[PDB]
Formats: structure tokens, sequence, C-alpha cells
């Protein structure tokens, strides 16, 4: 039993970690890109109007 | 992660992908999804890959001994099982027979 | 803004770990002192669950020992008795009465009393030289003389009474035995009773499994909180930087 | 955890000592009632004062019959026998003078650390020397005191562990308060130099 459960735990713990990091990092990068786009739009808008 | 520059984020993403390629080598469904995920112009594909991974894990939980549907929560129960089984392994030594 | 920005990521990591930790528990934490008092309640639950675990363990040990006494070869004080049975030209009495029915089993068990598990040896003088060597034996060994193959009822001054038996063991000595239930002799249905005991012990094993699992859960919860405070208090429960940066 | 462990063992010792109900080492009161119902006396009560040196020998000699009533008549029991239901499942009775109890009929022969008794026709019984014999009790106060010594050792160990835990908790509270009120400035440099600049 200890052998089987050891294998299952190792598989779960490694695969879940890699999937989570790979997905979440890209998700946050997109969030930051959108923030940068909004900041650029507002800055250029402001100085253009003024 | 909100307080980091994009270069570090990309470094982590790339190294994670490097690990994933090896982890997912044998499976085909997950391998197809991961393949589809790497075009930057279609973000939802990555979350779809994540959903595929979670569903695939949920089928393998073996609920005979576990009940949580979320795998991340199932890790703690596997840890508890390891501790308990290692404790049961201790000794009895009442050995005497014909 | 620079100070707040440098401080922010640490506070955010700490908050994520804290939220995960308290959500994992039933109670919600709000301060250092609160976390400490939760530590104490966790210790109390440890030391209660452990007591129930140990008590059930004691019952399980008793059950296995009881089952084991009824096992083999003809359930008896088997540790030494089998060797003691062959080292003399004799046969174990309980083995001679292996086949007796359930109706006569209580009668015979009352009749033979403590001597149920003695050995039959037809001379009892051939043991006299061997006897001095017996340093490894039950504290009270019983020997009977008769034909092991067709052993006649040992001459007892026996007398049947209502649900009991009277016997004169010696001049100026009498023993009075009340009919027991589920006796030694008749080791055909005594397997029936050990079957009942197996059914009983299954439940104890299951319950003990659950209790041990619970104790391990509590111990790991304490480990998690200790790890947390080791890595976390420097910024725990501080004010949110997102708000102040926005301001 | 350790102080709880010691408390559990001390409970076990206290239970064992409590099991020494009366006078020092429990004796079944039901047997006293039975000895009252028939003219006679409990055998252990007759030999409760014999020397500790010979006590194991006597206990080996009597075997299961150690707990029995000395009834010199045996005529009172037989009519009352069918009336006995609360009695111990294996009741033992012996005939002799309770006041001056002559040696019971045993064809007893003494072996190295053991006794051999020809109980009946075609029956011998063999027994080895035990400890804590039922006879020669003399209250066996020395065993009660040995158990008391063990119990007091456990109590002392428990006391030390409780004291230690109290110390540790006090240190913990001190640190909690410190990080509650000085952590923000802990390990920083002296501001006087900067003020001078």
């Amino acid at each position: 039993a200890i052998r089987v459960t050891q294998s299952d735990r190792d598989l779960f713990k490694h695969l879940i970690t890699e999937a989570t990091s790979y997905v979440s990092a890209d998700y946050m990068r997109h969030a930051n890109e959108r923030r940068t786009h909004l900041d650029e739009a507002l800055a250029l808008r402001g100085e253009l109007f003024g | 992660l909100a307080y980091m520059e994009g270069g570090a984020l990309r470094s982590m993403s790339d190294k994670a992908l490097g690990a994933l390629r090896l982890a997912v080598a044998d499976n085909e469904h997950l391998r197809d999804a991961l393949r589809l995920s790497e075009d930057p112009k279609r973000p939802e594909r990555k979350v779809q890959f994540f959903i595929a991974v979670y569903q695939h894990l949920r089928e393998r939980i073996r609920q005979d001994i576990i009940r949580t549907d979320d795998p991340v929560d199932a890790i703690e129960q596997m840890e508890i099982e390891l501790a308990r089984l290692t404790e049961e392994l201790t000794a009895r030594e009442q050995k005497l027979a014909i | 803004i620079q100070s707040l920005t440098a401080r922010a990521p640490v506070w955010l990591a700490a908050q994520d770990t804290l939220n995960q930790l308290c959500e994992q528990s039933g109670e919600t934490l709000a301060s250092s002192n609160d976390v400490t008092e939760y530590m104490q309640q966790l210790l109390e639950r440890e030391r209660e669950a452990t007591v129930e675990r140990d008590e059930v363990a004691a019952q399980k040990r008793e059950l296995e020992k009881q089952i084991e006494r009824l096992s083999q070869p003809s359930g008896a004080e088997d540790s030494r008795m089998i060797a003691l049975a062959e080292r003399f030209g004799g046969v174990l009495l309980s083995e001679i009465y292996d086949d007796i029915t359930i109706d006569d089993a209580p009668y015979f068990s009352a009749l033979y009393g403590p001597a149920r598990h003695g050995i039959v040896v037809p001379d009892l003088s051939l043991v006299r030289p061997h006897l001095e060597t017996l340093e490894d034996c039950p504290e009270d060994l019983y020997l009977i003389e008769g034909d092991p193959q067709s052993f006649d009822d040992s001459v007892f001054n026996a007398e049947e009474q209502t649900n009991a038996v009277l016997v004169k063991s010696s001049d100026r000595q009498w023993r009075y035995s009340r009919y027991p239930e589920l006796p030694l002799f008749g080791r055909a249905a005594r397997e029936n009773r050990l079957e009942a005991l197996n059914l009983e012990r299954d439940a104890l094993a299951e319950r003990y499994a659950t209790l041990s699992f619970d104790v391990q859960k509590i111990q790991r919860a304490h480990q998690a909180f200790s790890q947390f405070v080791g890595k976390h208090l420097s910024v725990a429960f501080d004010t949110d930087p997102e708000a102040e940066i926005r301001e």
C-alpha cells in the first residue's frame, strides 16, 4: 500500500504544479499587458487633448 | 505575480513548459491540448488545457479510499495515508509456534 | 509609493497562505493571539483523540489474544503443551474430546474443571524421573492415567446437580462447578464462537483506522500552523497595500 | 505530549493500587458471605499470616483450591448446594478445624522450585513456585509500597514536565508580544548617525 500511494502522490503533486504554473503565469502576463495598454491609451489621450 | 516584469513571467512559463513536455509525454489527449495551447493569439486554449488536466486527474482519484473531488485537496489525504501506514508498519513480535 | 511597492509582494504572499490555512480550518483567524489560542484548542483535540485511539487499541489487542487462544491445534495453552504432550507417551485430553456435541460440552467442561487441558498418560511413574526437568511449563500441569485411545471416564466421585456438578477430589475436599456457556471441549463449534469473535474484531479494526486517521490529520494541522508562523509572522495581519497605493 | 503520557501511566498505576481494595489487595466479599452461610472460614484468612519465605511453597501446594472455605461438617452444604447460584463458578470446599487447621490431605512431594501432589486415583498435579502467593499475605504491604514508589516516581516526573511546559508557554507569550509591538523596528540600525548627518 505504501508503494502504490507513494507513486500516486508523486505523479499528482508534480503534474498539478507544472500545469498550474504554466497556465497562471501566462494569465497574469495578459493581465499586465492589458494594464499597460490602458495606461498608454490614457497618457497619450491626455497629452493629445491638452 | 502582479508585481513582476514580463521577462521573469516568460522565464517561468518556458521552464514550466519544459517540465510539462516530459510529464505529459505518454498521454495523447493532454498532449494535443498542450500543443494547441502555445499560440499566443488564442489565450482561452491554455485554460482549456488546464480543465483537461483537472478532469483527467479526477478520473484517477480512486475514491475507494478518498472522497475529495478536487485533486489539490486530495494531496493532503495521500499525505495522511502515508503517515498512518508508516505508523501501522511498526511491529508486533509475538512470535511462537509449533 | 516606493516603500509600499517594495513591501507589497511579501504581504500578498503571506495573505494567500493565511487564507488557504484558515479556510482549511473551520474557524477564521484575525490576529496573532487568535492563532495562538487556536494552537491550544488543536492540542486539546490531539490529546482527546489519542485517548480514544489507545483505548480502542487495547480492546483490539484483547480481542486478538482471545481469538488466538482458540486457534490451534486443539485450542489450549499451546505454547508448551504440544511438546509436553509428545515428550510423554500421552495425548492431550481436550484433543480426545474434540468431537463432543454442543449439548454435552458444558457438562464435560464443568466436570473436568481446571483439568480440562491436562495430558493422559497411562502409567504416571515413567514421568517421575522426567519431572525434575520441567522448568518450562504452565504453572499448574495436570496428568491423568488411562488408555489414550479408549480412555474411560476418570474415576471421579462426581454427582450431577441442577445446572452444576459436585465432585469429591480428595478426602476432606470437594469441588462444585457451575455449567459454563461456550466451553473449551467440543472444539467443533468453538470455531463457531471464534467466527463470532472475528466478526466482532472487524468493527474494532475499522473504528481504530478512522481514529488513527483523525489523529494524523490533527498532527499535520499543527505542523502546518507551525510552518506558517515560522515563515509568515513578519508581515501577518498588516494593512492592505493595494488600497494605500491606489490612494 | 510527554506529560500526557506520564499522566496516563500514573492513572494505570493508580488503578492497579485501587485494585488492592481490602485490606491491602482485594479479596472477594461474596466468598466472605458464603463462609458466613456455612460454618467455616476462608482458607486464605487462615494462612494469611504465614511467613513470606514459605508462602510461595504453600501457594504452589494448594493450586486452584487456594480460595476455599474450611467447613468441618460437609453436612450443611449438600442440602444447600442446589440453592447456590451467585457463587463463583468453581467453588472449593475443605473439611477441617478452622481454629486449628490440620494439614490438608495431599500426598505432596517437594521438587526443585516445584511441588508434586497425588490429588486422586490416576491423577497427579504438578505446580511451580510463584510470587505474590495468596497465603502469607501479611497484607503484602511491601508490594503496595513498591507500587506507591512507582506511582510517586510517575507523579514527580509529571510534575517536572508540567513545570517545563509552563516555562515554554511563558517564553512563547513573550515572543508573541515582542513581534506584536517591536518587530517593525527590530534589527534596524541606530538613527542617531543619520540624524547627525
